[PDB]
RNA sequence: AAUUGAAGAGUUUGAUCAUGGCUCAGAUUGAACGCUGGCGGCAGGCCUAACACAUGCAAGUCGAACGGUAACAGGAAGAAGCUUGCUUCUUUGCUGACGAGUGGCGGACGGGUGAGUAAUGUCUGGGAAACUGCCUGAUGGAGGGGGAUAACUACUGGAAACGGUAGCUAAUACCGCAUAACGUCGCAAGACCAAAGAGGGGGACCUUCGGGCCUCUUGCCAUCGGAUGUGCCCAGAUGGGAUUAGCUAGUAGGUGGGGUAACGGCUCACCUAGGCGACGAUCCCUAGCUGGUCUGAGAGGAUGACCAGCCACACUGGAACUGAGACACGGUCCAGACUCCUACGGGAGGCAGCAGUGGGGAAUAUUGCACAAUGGGCGCAAGCCUGAUGCAGCCAUGCCGCGUGUAUGAAGAAGGCCUUCGGGUUGUAAAGUACUUUCAGCGGGGAGGAAGGGAGUAAAGUUAAUACCUUUGCUCAUUGACGUUACCCGCAGAAGAAGCACCGGCUAACUCCGUGCCAGCAGCCGCGGUAAUACGGAGGGUGCAAGCGUUAAUCGGAAUUACUGGGCGUAAAGCGCACGCAGGCGGUUUGUUAAGUCAGAUGUGAAAUCCCCGGGCUCAACCUGGGAACUGCAUCUGAUACUGGCAA
RNA sequence: GCCCGGAUAGCUCAGUCGGUAGAGCAGGGGAUUGAAAAUCCCCGUGUCCUUGGUUCGAUUCCGAGUCCGGGCACCA
């Protein structure tokens, strides 16, 4: 479900992103408490709504990492003052920007363990670098301090430096452009099974609008069928009428659970075709900075992720280049194993066995 | 619905003159008539007793532009009548209304009057009529639409219509772009070199 | 048992089907075809004939 | 209970009306006694189009049976007198 | 079930206990003529027929029992009696 | 005017005629699959799991029944701002109305499913031992009192559900009394039994100043009717298996009591020993029945979706109360299973109602709009409720209409294909050229479905009354979901719109290249072994058309269950033979009965569907008026040939 | 979305705890023949699913992705 969501307050989606004990679930519950007087929560200004994404820290759930980052226009960076520049921490910073979330909020955490602001700004410094090595301009990062279970437990000072990244929350970090008026296109991350209503698929509105009673289609890896947007509900909201940008659920024509997976895509009637073949722009990143350590060859076949998915696809190189080392900055045609929208320009990130080897950037269309 | 293609084919395949594509033209000859439908027509059709039936039965379809779901609809509405269903078979058949106009002259040829009858030009009895198969009623008059009224089209139609049938059972006016319809077309006064008697016996089995 | 009609197909030990009624004449014991075009029974290539059977969809170009 | 009523039979969107003489508590295309007639709103301006064996009625009415609304409106359009 | 028309059940069950109250009583009267008339007393057992005479034909009256039960009950015992008599 | 109606071919064999199976040509469907897909009208759309179910909704209503008024909106008294009546604001049931409660009515209809059921059901036709709210007709009565209780208060147990203790008050709620009739019981005399008051308005009169009183409307109590509904009873009809042959002990019947609205072993006590059974009881398996739909020349055969009548069920089993009516879908009580809440003592729920989800399956859809129309419930009424219904969405699932353009057009070309490379064919096809514009898309016009209702007002009955009430007209504003409607007009450009099976014979329509008993084809006979008219591709051609094929399925062809309308020496088929009960059938004469039969009549055979003749949607499908038919059953009145009964 | 088993020439499996892939059943290629059975003369058609790493060196070691079957969730 009841109770129609008021749409008067932009909803800008931001999220954290950071390393295992950081403090990611405590300040989950942070915000919404203090505000008040992979999971989402959210939490409502009287200036805007955020939405808020909890991403896992973890290696081996890089699946559910960058599915996180399809809703990222401010990362939250929570940094520990124990810890300081993790290395999936850098990586949050690399594959943040492999999906490209422009601004970051770098929130110094555990201070209230270490009250040597010395090693507290030389962390602080550590993570400025972090961010520059990433065209990030680290320096412009606005950096707050803060200690996660206290202010959880109603430490008022760590809770009013909760209202400091609120703050910046509201000024370095802008209401982004909603393409409304070009073509409906959105990101399918997850599936449920509503009893009582049937399939339900999640996601975050990229462009168009969409509102309850409008003819949807389904394209992606998967022949593409018809529905039709029957119910918007925003965690057991209903919504009329959802933007671009809007974090929403849309509720289908009635369809089976396993048909509708995570990785196809909810787009406007007749605009966006699918495509097999394209070439994209490559950076190859190094073993330290994240990359193989062996050069490729052709036929080899990594992942390529963007907006949500992790598809595999046969890379094909230009004809003289077969070695290509950690570091290379090519240029080379994709061959996907199944179809899908491919852009012109679309920016992407080359993955394989749990590591980004290339920031990919689609050039053309073969 | 129609055959809208290759049609001065189905002549050819009948060996017969059907009116299909008659035009300003009088006399074609330039069709190789009576010598090759198709690719093979140099070879002799055996012609069966079963495929007598076949052929007569189309014959007269394809003149008269309907299409098997209809006709043999029509045959039923003519089973259901008294005395012999052949006769009163050709009279159902002679009811379309584009065949009127046809026989009027508003119409050159057959599928050309259907046109004329679908782009909403006839009227009778005061009320426009665009369906084609509309049931003729004895004694009335058809009209043509003062909007839509001699745009050339109908001229030439006319004075093709001078060297024809132009039949008894109906008279037209050909000044005022009115004509009348009588009674119901009797088979001493139609075609008669068709045959109608195995079509009534082609759909006994 | 039954028959799996067609030039080249791609059934192997699961792959579920359709069944559709209808002796064969050939075999002993038989008296049903494998539907081309349902299920997992993929269609036919190269047919340009009869494709309302054997499951083939119509050329693009 | 018995009453006068109507029952709507007929197509969608060109629909009928039959005056029938049934038991209150059975549906509208339910069953009945008679049908005294009918009416159609919708035929033509031509000759009929409405007919009601009013002297039925009538002996149902000395029965006890009530006269919908509808109808008892049509009794007096239908003229009783002219 | 959740329904402003369960107000019937509620309506149904104080007017259970009160017909037991009334069929009970009349029924109590009907087994008193048959000890009286199985002691052979042809007066007392037309006595107490005089008694439960207007008291079920009260009950027949107010729609309760439906007449006839009330007819029977009274005709086959008038019966009974000037049997014994 | 109302059934003007019937086809065969392939295949045993060296060949033939037979017999006899097998198979195809047709039509249909609650369809499914594959391919394709422009619009529209009318229908249909969970056949399998009667499988489990989230959430919303699906039956409430009456203040003109009562105590009350918790709220909302006013009046009045009052009170505070302050422009002294402009506002702020505290009481008040005095009004309009109105949550919760008492009461009346509805909830047993409407709606869904087919699990169960082989006769307690249904259909047809008769019948008497019954009942029947609301509606209507006839004659009457409506006199006078009492006692509690919910709500509301005080307190209190429990998580909630859901109560408990003690007090307050009204009534069309309840319980007497009075009074009784053509009512009930009784042979009769006699005995016995009923209830309720409110609403509108008003002259005289009267005001313990509530009201009485006069009148109108409405409702109530008693009895006989009618109509409707419902219950019950007998006969006949209504599946398969005889590899089911004996079965039943409240079982067959009688007297008496009891019990139900009513007859009755419906149920008891005693007594008797019967009852059913080859013209099929019990038993077993399956299944809702019918009007009808499909097929068929008819007869028959199959079948029972949608519409309608009827019966049965409501998670499972069971019992009963309330009530006119149920022994009950959105009611109750108990046991059980499955879910659910829990503060772990204890409670809540039933989609086979609209949708909808999971699951099953080859397969069947939106958690839509309005109560405008019809019908139903309450109410005096206005209105209120209404997932009935009216419409919309979705789907080629089916039927029907229509479009994808028309005319002209010869270098009789390009390209494709075959070839005796001459040429033919594709092919007037296309292009070029000249016109038109349905349906789509865009913009404006615009029906009808609407009958009534509310206020005002006139006349006539009503009455003591120009008032009130009621009936019939007149007038104003109107009450529309569909709905960017049906239809009409205008604008632009051929502009947005065609595939599918087949092409050896059955059965309409051919050649070429390639693979060589391989790949594959197939409904049957069968093709393929290196020259395939049958495989695969190409072209041409054919059938049909927004549908075309395939598979399942019924009937037809099948006179291969033959009553209509077949057979039995050798093809399948005379019991080895005979006696003979029941049963079937019967010479000839008369009378007689009038049973069968026949003639006519009556009631009825529901409606719809189907057959005929007409009318209305641009036509059609479709809707629809009248008629006929419903080939049947029962009764009555006549006929007396043939059949059967009795007698000579 | 997570946790396992098969993915080994046409088919079923062995071989492995780093060392240049096997067997059985097949079937096929030739002479005789109208075509074969039968007889005889010769016989392995393999990316151990794929991509990559620890490398003198991976079927087998450790990782991932995809396909199939088997168990768990999750409930905008
Ligand atoms: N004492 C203290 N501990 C902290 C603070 N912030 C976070 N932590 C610890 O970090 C631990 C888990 O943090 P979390 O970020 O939820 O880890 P994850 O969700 O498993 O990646 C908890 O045990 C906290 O005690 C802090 O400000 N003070
Ligand atoms: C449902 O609430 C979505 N709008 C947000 C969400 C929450 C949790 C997990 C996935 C989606």
């Amino acid at each position: 479900s009841k109770e129609k969501f008021e749409r008067t307050k932009p909803h800008v989606n931001v999220g954290t992103i950071g390393h295992v004990d950081h403090g990611k679930t405590t300040l989950t519950a942070a915000i919404t408490t203090v505000l008040a007087k992979t999971s989402h929560v959210e939490y409502d200004t009287p200036t805007r709504h955020y939405a808020h994404v909890d991403c896992p820290g973890h290696a081996d759930y890089v699946k559910n990492m960058i599915t996180g980052a399809a809703q990222m226009d401010g990362a939250i960076l929570v940094v520990a003052a124990t810890d300081g520049p993790m290395p999936q921490t850098r990586e949050h910073i690399l594959l943040g920007r492999q999906v490209g979330v422009p601004y970051i909020i770098v929130f110094l955490n555990k201070c209230d363990m270490v009250d040597d602001e010395e090693l507290l700004e030389l962390v602080e410094m550590e993570v400025r670098e972090l961010l520059s090595q990433y065209d990030f301009p680290g320096d412009d990062t606005p950096i707050v301090r803060g200690s996660a279970l206290k202010a959880l437990e109603g430490d008022a000072e760590w809770e009013a430096k909760i209202l400091e990244l609120a703050g910046f929350l509201d000024s370095y970090i802008p209401e982004p452009e909603r393409a409304i008026d070009k073509p409906f296109l959105l990101p399918i991350e997850d599936v449920f099974s509503i009893s009582g209503r049937g399939t339900v698929v999640t996601g975050r509105v990229e462009r168009g609008i969409i509102k309850v009673g409008e003819e949807v289609e389904i394209v992606g890896i998967k022949e593409t069928q018809k529905s039709t947007c029957t119910g918007v509900e925003m965690f057991r909201k209903l919504l009329d009428e959802g933007r671009a940008g809007e974090n929403v659920g849309v509720l289908l024509r009635g369809i089976k659970r396993e048909e509708i997976e995570r990785g196809q895509v909810l787009a406007k009637p007749g605009t966006i075709k699918p495509h097999t073949k394209f070439e994209s722009e490559v950076y190859i990143l190094s073993k330290d900075e994240g990359g193989r350590h062996t050069p490729f060859f052709k036929g080899y076949r990594p992942q390529f992720y963007f907006r949500t998915t992790d598809v595999t696809g046969t890379i094909e190189l230009p004809e003289g280049v077969e070695m290509v080392m950690p570091g290379d900055n090519i240029k080379m045609v994709v061959t996907l194993i199944h179809p899908i929208a491919m852009d012109d320009g679309l920016r992407f990130a080359i993955r394989e066995g749990g590591r980004t080897v290339g920031a990919g950037v689609v050039a053309k269309v073969l | 619905a129609r055959y809208l293609g290759p049609k001065l084919k189905l002549s050819r395949r009948e060996g017969t003159d059907l009116f299909l594509k008659s035009g300003v033209r009088a006399i074609d000859t330039k069709c190789k008539i009576e010598q090759a439908p198709g690719q093979h027509g140099a070879r002799k059709p055996r012609l069966s007793d079963y495929g007598v039936q076949l052929r007569e039965k189309q014959k007269v379809r394809r003149i008269y532009g309907v299409l098997e779901r209809q006709f043999r609809n029509y045959y039923k509405e003519a089973a259901r009548l008294k005395g012999n269903t052949g006769e009163n078979l050709l009279a159902l058949l002679e009811g379309r209304l584009d065949n009127v106009v046809y026989r009027m002259g508003f119409g050159a040829t057959r599928a050309e009057a259907r046109q004329l009858v679908s782009h909403k030009a006839i009227m009778v009895n005061g009320r426009v009529v665009n369906i084609a198969s509309y049931q003729v009623s004895p004694n009335d008059v058809v009209s043509i639409r003062e909007k839509a009224k001699k745009q050339s089209r109908v001229k030439a139609a006319l004075e093709l219509a001078e060297q024809r049938e132009k039949p008894t059972w109906l008279e037209v006016d050909a000044g005022k772009m009115e004509g009348t319809f009588k009674r119901k077309p009797e088979r001493s006064d139609l075609s008669a070199d068709i045959n109608e008697h195995l079509i009534v016996e082609l759909y006994s089995k | 048992t039954s028959y799996i009609g067609g030039e080249g197909h791609n059934l192997q030990e699961h792959s579920v089907i359709l069944i559709r009624g209808g002796r064969v004449k050939d075999l002993p014991g038989v008296r049903y075809h494998t539907v081309r075009g349902a299920l997992d029974c993929s269609g036919v290539k190269d047919r340009k004939q009869a494709r309302s059977k054997y499951g083939v969809k119509r050329p693009k170009a | 209970m018995v009453t006068i009523r109507l029952a709507r039979h007929g197509a969608k969107k060109r629909p009928f009306y039959q005056v029938v003489v049934a038991d209150s508590r059975n549906a509208r295309n339910g069953r009945f006694i008679e049908r005294v007639g009918f009416f159609n709103p919708i035929a033509s301006e031509k000759e009929e189009g409405t007919r009601l064996d009013l002297d039925r009625i009538a002996h149902w009415v000395g029965q006890g049976a009530t006269i919908s609304d509808r109808v008892a409106a049509l009794i007096k359009e239908v003229n009783k007198a002219a | 079930n959740i329904k402003s028309a369960k107000k019937r059940a509620i309506q149904s069950e104080k007017a259970r206990k009160h017909n037991a109250s009334r069929r009970s009583m009349m029924r109590t009267f009907i087994k008193k003529v048959y000890a009286a008339i199985e002691a052979g007393d042809k007066a007392a057992a037309q006595k107490a027929f005089n008694e439960m005479q207007p008291i079920v034909d009260r009950q027949a009256a107010k729609g309760l029992i439906h007449k006839n039960k009330a007819a029977r009950h009274k005709a086959n015992l008038t019966a009974q009696i000037n049997k014994l008599a």
